[PDB]
């Protein structure tokens, strides 16, 4: 029996695994979208953090 | 009317007045690449106008003892006008092309001329003679240029290859009793979307005299020959700095 709010509210025994990612199907090669010129300030996909 | 034709493109109009209809290469018109067959990802360059308009090469004459003469394509424009700037600075390439030869006499002339165009048309060498002797063609004769280059062997045309089956590629004939000109439109020919338009040439076109010409003294005895053509729906790719060959 639980009564204490330490034990009734604990997280102890989940056994199951958080998954943070999850598989999709690829049978074949990304596809390529049309693109075009874009010239604007704050919004930069170049620099990145390795 | 069927004899009469006007050909216009670009800035360029060629007349006719002694037709025999237009050949359509393998009954296809040139086209674009679409998105299911190309391959490369940047976008490719379709200048239009600038490119897509009539270049006349040179000019030749005709003798009665002429063998023949070859081109190839596009090594004759690689380096003409905006057309060649472009095919040296990109990698690469992909067009269509309308050829026209001119070549006109006098109703008391006679000869004819067989005008056909060969995919893929790989020289060879007459192997020193004996044939023991392992040779290549050299640079003059694989890739002449502009200007042309004679045929030695027409009977072969230099790759054993009998010239009485050469009308099974997209061709027309010169008669001088009934025309005076020749139009055949070539789509692209190629195992690939796109290919360079430096090391490889796609098709040579071939005019191999096979009536002897023939008049009396006294008419005139300098008869030319003149090569015309226009690339079609031309693409570009792989820009980078121009490379000269």
């Amino acid at each position: 029996g639980d009564r204490v709010a330490d034990v009734i509210e604990s997280s102890i025994g989940d056994s199951v695994s958080r998954a943070l990612t999850r598989a999709l199907p690829a049978p074949t090669g990304q596809d390529t979208q049309v693109s075009s010129h874009r010239l604007d300030t704050g919004k930069v996909p170049a620099l990145q953090a390795a | 009317s069927d004899r009469v034709a006007q050909l216009t493109i670009g800035n360029s109009t060629i007349t006719t007045q002694e037709a025999a209809n237009i050949i359509v290469g393998y009954g296809e018109w040139p086209s674009y690449c679409s998105d299911s067959d190309a391959t490369a990802v940047d976008k490719p360059t379709r200048p239009d106008v600038s490119v897509n308009r009539f270049y006349t090469l040179d000019t030749k004459l005709w003798e009665k003892s002429s063998k023949g003469w070859y081109w190839k394509f596009p090594d004759v424009l690689t380096e003409t006008g905006v057309f060649g700037q472009n095919a040296q600075f990109h990698y690469l390439y992909r067009s269509g092309f309308c050829i026209h030869v001119q070549c006109n006499a006098s109703k008391f002339h006679q000869g004819a001329l067989l005008v056909a165009v060969l995919p893929e048309y790989v020289i060879g060498s007459v192997a020193g003679g004996t044939g023991t002797e392992d040779t290549h063609p050299p640079y003059k004769q694989t890739q002449p240029g502009a200007d042309g280059f004679e045929l030695q062997h027409p009977y072969v045309l230099d790759a054993g290859i009998p010239i009485s089956q050469l009308t099974v590629c997209p061709h027309q004939w010169i008669n001088l009793r009934t025309n005076n000109c020749a139009t055949i439109i070539v789509p692209y020919i190629n195992a690939l979307p796109f290919d360079s338009a430096l090391n490889h040439c796609n098709f040579g076109l071939l005019v191999v005299p096979i009536s002897p010409l023939d008049y009396d003294q006294g008419a005139t005895p300098v008869i030319p020959i003149t090569i015309t053509l226009a690339p079609m729906c031309s693409e570009f790719a792989g820009l980078r700095q121009a490379v000269t060959q």
